[PDB]
């Protein structure tokens, strides 16, 4: 059929300005990222300090789902330009600078051990009882 | 040839190869007796 | 020295120290001797 | 410089 | 026989004992994740570790112009006569005076041990 | 000086063509003061920029998914340290910068590029202390010097020919003593290269001269093979003391 | 709906991307106009097992760009926006990668 | 096309090309050429601007209290040798005149200063002082910068200088001094070394430096400590692998260190550590220090813990994991990076040093020779003058600093012709 | 370095050795020992290998081709197919299964050329190991007729059912922990 032998060729547009500015959100795969689930979302900047050149929070789902944090490249592409093209009606490519390069790595909703209990452990640093007992009494 | 051998006589004359290795034994002689005079030197003030 | 089947009047040992602590103090006069001479005479050097 | 037994 | 990690923080699980159904058990301490063992095995020590090394010997090791070749050997798979042979070129590697072989030739890359 | 430790005064066998293994002093520093060969040059430095811009153009992936895997990305390119990513093909990446080192667009003479096939890492140095030497290059069994070379550095004044064009033509490269440790060198190009009973068939350099070993004192012993070794070393000392 | 919230509705339509590495020459030729909206034609040509990709550069613009595939199987990326109105969007997830190459 | 058999005047023609060419001393030479141009811009420029303001308990109200000074210095001149007589007419000095009258050949360094004054009315107002002289380089003879360079032998004998000496050394007080090219470790290089005695079975270092612009070197590291000693806990953990991080009093767990950089899942720290994970050996080198680290499981915690053993005590928490991540930042693996997200870099690396330690445990690659000369760098004249301008164009901005603070503590003003010391450089 | 080879056996001499004998050191460089054979053990060579592997200091870790450590739910189950048989055997007049058996098996397994060099036993390998770590490690070994020389080491049946200890019911070390450090202490420290 047409399939094996189909030749596509669209136009490509470059607008000088756009309001929203694009950049890439990328996740390890090791991370089965599923967005399924992903009924709500809050991307903000972090607080960690307690603006715009300061690494992103992302809280899924609120606090009962998983958060990540991203982190803006530090490597910048001096030599290098990235672009993406998204499928249009007018069936014309439209190719958008990549304005930030984020990896968002994530934290698991786990019981989290406080700094002084965990300071008084690491002074018993040869736990001889089991370290899972350990953490189920935390 | 390869670990150090010379089979050319000084007559006869060292090979590159050759040469390079025989600097490193004389090397290691003259790094001995330079050594050597110390530790003799403080045994024999011990002992005296 | 108390295993079976080894001589108790000729084993000895290089240490001084333990030839102190088991056989004594003139059992080591002779071994300390002993390897003293074994040292210099290596060589083929005598001393007196 | 001569041999393993003799001098280096 | 070896590590595996938790499906949802990524931690190293670590094996437990079931006490009730006697199966046993790889648990994540920093959560309530818990997987059968398929294995059995745990731990395991070669105290001789005796390893073909051939799993150790890279192919591109037959582009160095500064190793020994000839064409005695020929390779199994493609018949090369070319063949780069070396010696353990390994630490602690116990007493191994052995010739391996790796096949020159493009993406051959075949080793055998004579 | 007072260490008796006899390591670090023996004479390392990387220190061939770089360091002369005769002239040293004698006491307390016999093998650590040492004198640089005749034709031993050291590195001056260079900005790491152009390097890095090509081999980002080639390809060298950097912030990678994990790719090493096994390295099966064959290679991390490193630089002077500074891992800067990874290359699937390694060997395409050593040739053509080999040739850009001849056509001296992004690496200078200096610039000193190493593969190691096993382990498979690149290193690529340029770190202003490398002592180098110049060696001739041997393409297949054949040396890259030619009769058309010396025949226009016989001529060398009012011929405008000198050592730096012999070097851009790619006739001759200067190497480290890292990229020494993978290279094939030949002494004489008639003894080695030519075929016999094949000892090697992939010289990649060929020696200028043996006798450039030696280093400026040991240069005026004449017939120094012929001499034992530690009296070229006084030799060496004696002629720092010569009247003239 | 809040200031915070995240348009997830371009991951609910599964909007495929494309993301491409191309050199500063090019960019900066697009860059040079950058308002007359055109830059180059992209055309693909797929055969019965084998399909290529290639940019043409606008004849205006230079006074041929093969793309070469790269596997996007090991890592997952989305684009998402940040609007001038401070509402977050997401446009859609990378399907594809590619580089550009001078001729 | 070949030459065979008539080898022996084609080497010999060859290396006269060399030698003509280039000479013995060519490595001085160019050494101190470099350093002189590159390094002192290039230093110039390394150095902070001076930042400066009117302490604001010193006077009353808010309308001039920040009198903000900064202070840049753009661009460096050199000038040929010269000698200022009593006199004071500058004159151009030949080397065998500086000989005779037991002078320092040297030459002039100028550089440009701009000062821009903020009065805090936004009313910033920059002037250039152009050409103002800092101090005397040495000038090694028959360099670029010589009087002696680029002249004819008949030009030297009417100079009364050698044509044959090969230059490459300095007059300083009428004496020549030769600068003696000094052995180094190489830098931003891991090696992996095994020390007999230690309690570590191996040890693999990285002595980094970022390109010499400061920090002589920022060594680090990772080591694998013995199983020798016997503990039930020790016996059953085996062999377990720390870090000796700079600015850090004891030794820290390399588990932790990486999740101080972020990476606090175990998969993660073993993806940057073990690049097959399919192989068993490493993951079982790796599993103990894992076990060792498994209390801290966050990037906070982790710096805690490295603050907490740092060599000055942090009172406040917060002032102890700021100090650590600034300290990682800057001081740990430098070269690599030394600000921003620089941190998966770092990380990287970091898994590569321990990677190699690993490998060298396990014996599939061989440790590292000190004596090997690959391993080995050279200091000339080049990096040597630069490390005592390093040191003496800061000590020199410290003095600015203090009699500017002085002056503008007055609010009278402050010049800076009179705050240079040329005696600091000289 | 230059000693002549008289023996396989390296000596110091010259000044390093002349520094030790005059310091006294506690420590020598090469501490060695000259042993002379008493009876026809010193004609005969048979006896005098007897008498030196009676002298030479042997650990498990010497014999030992290779250590395992498997989870094994029940005796009979026999994880490990090769075991299979010879459990049976011990197992068809079980002895000190009575109290309990370990959950946990740790399947030591000896090389034969080791083994047959320093002339060991594996009864003579159990009976040190059992007596010495006591009735708490429990011990199966193989017949020197199968291809494999295996030993099969559990915990204490009495620790394993806790009727023993009594007290509270709280793991120690929990029980593979315990087993590998029991291994490290094997390897390094059985003095065969
Ligand atoms: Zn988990
Ligand atoms: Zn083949």
């Amino acid at each position: 059929g047409p399939s094996s032998q189909n030749v596509t060729e669209y136009v490509v547009r470059v607008p000088k300005n756009t309001t929203k500015k694009y950049n890439i959100m990328a996740f390890n795969a090791a991370d089965k990222v599923n967005f399924a689930t992903w009924n709500q979302a809050r991307l903000e900047r972090d607080l960690s300090n307690k603006p715009e050149d300061q690494p992103w929070l992302l809280r899924v789902n609120g606090k009962s789902g998983r958060k990540f944090k991203g982190i803006k490249k530090g490597g910048v592409t001096e030599n290098t330009s990235y672009y993406i093209f998204t499928q249009c009606p007018d069936g014309a490519f439209e190719a958008f600078p990549v304005h930030n390069w984020y990896n968002f790595t994530p934290l698991a909703r786990h019981r989290t051990l406080t700094a002084e209990e965990a300071e008084e452990e690491w002074e018993r640093r040869n736990k001889v009882l089991n370290h899972f007992s350990i953490m189920q009494q935390r | 040839e390869s670990r150090g051998f010379v089979e050319n006589s000084y007559l006869a004359g060292l090979t590159p190869t050759e040469f390079f290795f025989h600097a490193m034994g004389g090397r290691e002689g003259l790094i001995d007796t330079a050594v050597k005079t110390a530790e003799t030197g403080y045994i024999q003030r011990r002992l005296i | 020295l108390s295993e079976k089947d080894v001589d108790p009047v000729r084993t000895t040992s290089n240490d001084i120290v333990e030839i102190f602590t088991v056989l004594g103090i003139e059992a080591v006069r002779k071994a300390l001797e002993r390897e003293l001479y074994h040292v210099i005479s290596f060589d083929g050097s005598y001393v007196n | 410089i001569w041999g393993i037994g003799c001098n280096p | 026989v070896g590590i595996r990690f938790c499906q949802e923080c990524n931690n190293m699980l670590y094996p437990k004992e079931d006490k009730e159904n006697r199966i046993l058990l790889y648990a994540c301490r920093n959560c309530d994740y818990q997987q059968e063992a398929d294995n059995s095995c745990i731990y395991v020590n070669k105290i001789t570790h005796e390893v073909d090394e051939l799993t150790q010997i890279i192919a591109d090791v037959s582009q160095d112009p500064t190793l020994p070749r000839t064409e005695d050997h020929p390779c199994q798979k493609c018949g090369h006569k070319e063949a780069v042979f070396f010696q353990s070129h390994s630490a602690r590697a116990e007493d191994a005076m052995r010739l391996y072989y790796v096949c020159t030739a493009p993406h051959c890359g075949h080793r055998w041990t004579e | 000086r007072d260490g008796k430790l006899a390591k670090p005064r023996q004479l390392h066998n990387t220190l061939w063509g770089m360091v002369c293994p005769a002239e040293t002093p004698e006491g307390h520093a016999v093998g650590l003061v040492k004198n640089l060969a005749l034709m031993a040059y050291i590195s001056v430095g260079s900005q790491p920029s152009p390097i890095l811009e090509f081999l980002e153009e080639w390809s060298m992936e950097n912030l990678e998914e994990i790719s090493p895997a096994a390295i099966a990305d064959a290679t991390k390119i490193f630089v002077n340290g500074c891992w800067v990513g990874i290359h699937k093909d390694p060997e395409q990446l050593m040739n053509t910068l080999r040739k850009l080192r001849r056509q001296m667009d992004i690496i200078v003479s200096e610039v000193s590029m190493i593969r190691d096939i096993r382990e498979r890492e690149i290193r690529i140095y340029t770190d202003a202390g490398r002592i180098c030497r110049p060696l001739l290059i041997v393409e297949k069994q054949k040396l890259l010097l030619k009769k058309r070379h010396i025949d226009q550095l016989k001529e060398r004044e009012y011929n405008n020919y000198s050592w730096q064009d012999l070097v851009a033509s790619g006739v001759v490269e200067y190497i480290d003593t890292l990229e020494e440790e993978t290279v094939m060198l030949a002494m004489t190009p008639d003894d080695l290269q030519e075929k016999e009973v094949a000892y090697c068939s992939t010289y990649t350099h060929c020696e200028i001269h043996p006798s450039m070993i030696l280093g400026v004192c040991a240069s005026i012993i004449p017939f120094p093979d012929h001499n034992q070794s530690p009296r070229n070393t006084y030799q060496s000392a004696m002629g720092k003391q010569a009247m003239g | 709906a809040e200031r915070g919230e995240l348009d997830l509705t371009g991951a609910k339509q599964n909007t495929g991307v494309w993301l491409v590495k191309v050199p500063k020459y090019l960019s900066q030729q697009w860059a040079k106009a950058s308002g007359r909206g055109e830059v180059g034609k992209l055309r693909i040509a797929k055969t019965q097992g084998r399909t290529e990709v290639s940019f043409t550069l606008n004849e205006d613009l230079a006074n041929e760009h093969p793309f070469v595939l790269q596997s996007v199987g090991g890592q997952t990326l989305t684009v998402f926006t940040e609007s001038s109105s401070d509402k977050l969007s997401l446009e859609g997830i990378v399907v594809q990668r590619a580089e550009c190459r001078p001729a | 096309e070949i030459t065979p058999d008539l080898w022996q005047e084609a080497c010999w023609i060859v290396i006269s090309s060399y030698f003509d060419e280039k000479g013995l001393v060519r490595q001085q030479l160019d050494s101190f050429d470099e350093f002189i141009q590159m390094s002192v811009q290039r230093i110039v420029e390394d150095a902070p601007p001076i930042d400066l303001q009117a302490e604001a308990q010193h006077a009353s109200g808010e309308v001039e209290e920040p009198p903000r000074y900064l202070l840049k210095f753009e661009q460096i001149y050199l000038s040929k040798p010269t000698h200022w007589e009593r006199d004071g007419a500058p004159s151009p000095m030949m080397p065998n005149e500086a000989r005779l009258r037991n002078l320092t050949y040297s030459a002039p360094l100028y550089v440009d200063i701009t000062k821009t004054v903020i009065k805090e009315g936004e009313e910033q107002l920059q002037t250039q002082h152009q050409k103002t002289f800092i101090g005397k380089i040495p000038i090694m003879l028959r360099s670029t910068y010589c009087l002696l360079n680029g002249l004819t032998d008949r030009d030297l004998c009417e100079l009364n200088e050698c044509p044959l000496d090969p230059g490459g050394y300095f007059i300083i007080n009428g004496s020549e001094k030769v600068l003696i090219a000094q052995e180094k470790m190489a830098t931003n290089t891991v090696y992996v070394f095994a020390k007999k005695d230690s309690k570590y079975a191996y040890t693999g270092e990285c002595r980094s430096c970022l390109e010499n612009s400061s920090r002589p070197t920022s060594t680090i590291w990772v080591s694998m400590l013995a199983r020798g000693g016997q503990g039930a806990k020790k016996s059953a953990i085996g062999q377990r692998i720390v870090a000796t991080l700079p600015y850090i009093k004891q030794e820290v767990p390399i588990i932790i260190v990486f999740r101080a950089l972020g990476f606090v899942s175990d998969r993660d720290i073993l993806e940057h550590i073990i690049y097959d994970f399919e192989d068993p050996e490493m993951m079982e080198m790796v599993k103990p220090s894992l076990d060792e680290a498994f209390v801290i499981q966050e990037q906070n915690v982790a710096l805690n813990f490295i603050g907490s053993r740092g060599a000055k005590p942090g009172v406040t928490k917060e002032k102890r994991i700021k100090y650590a991540k600034e300290v990682l930042q800057k001081e740990m693996l430098p070269h690599v990076g030394v600000s921003d997200f620089c941190e998966t870099k770092k990380a990287y690396f970091l898994g590569y040093m321990v990677h190699r330690l690993l490998l060298a445990a396990l014996g599939r690659r061989e440790l590292d020779d000190r004596d090997h000369y690959g391993n080995k760098r050279l200091d000339l004249a080049g990096p040597l003058l630069a490390f005592l301008f390093r040191g003496m164009f800061k000590n020199l901005l410290k003095e600015v600093r203090i009699y500017a603070q002085k002056f503008i503590d007055r609010g009278k003003d402050f010049n800076l012709e009179l705050a240079i010391k040329t005696r600091i450089i000289s | 370095f230059h000693y002549a080879g008289v023996s396989a056996k390296n000596v110091t001499l010259g000044v390093p050795r002349l520094k030790e004998l005059i310091n006294i050191s506690k420590k020598p460089k090469t501490p060695s020992l000259t042993v002379f054979l008493l009876g026809q053990s010193a004609r005969d060579a048979e006896r005098a290998k007897d008498i030196l592997c009676r002298l030479e200091h042997t650990t498990l870790r010497k014999v030992t081709a290779n250590t395992a450590i498997y989870y094994d739910p029940n005796p009979q189950s026999t994880v490990v197919a090769e075991d299979q048989e010879w459990v049976n055997v011990y197992y068809e007049m079980p002895d000190f299964d009575v109290a309990r058996i370990s959950p946990w098996l740790l399947r030591v397994e000896l090389d034969r050329k080791h083994m047959t060099d320093r002339k060991l036993t594996m009864e003579q390998i159990a009976e040190k190991i059992n007596a010495g770590f006591g009735d708490d490690l429990n011990c199966i070994f193989n017949d020197d007729n199968a291809e494999k020389l295996v030993l099969r080491i559990r915990i204490m049946n009495s620790d394993e059912n806790k009727m023993q200890e009594e007290e509270e019911v709280v793991d120690k070390m929990d029980d593979d922990v315990f087993l590998r450090c029991i291994e490290s202490n094997m390897l390094t420290d059985m003095t065969l």
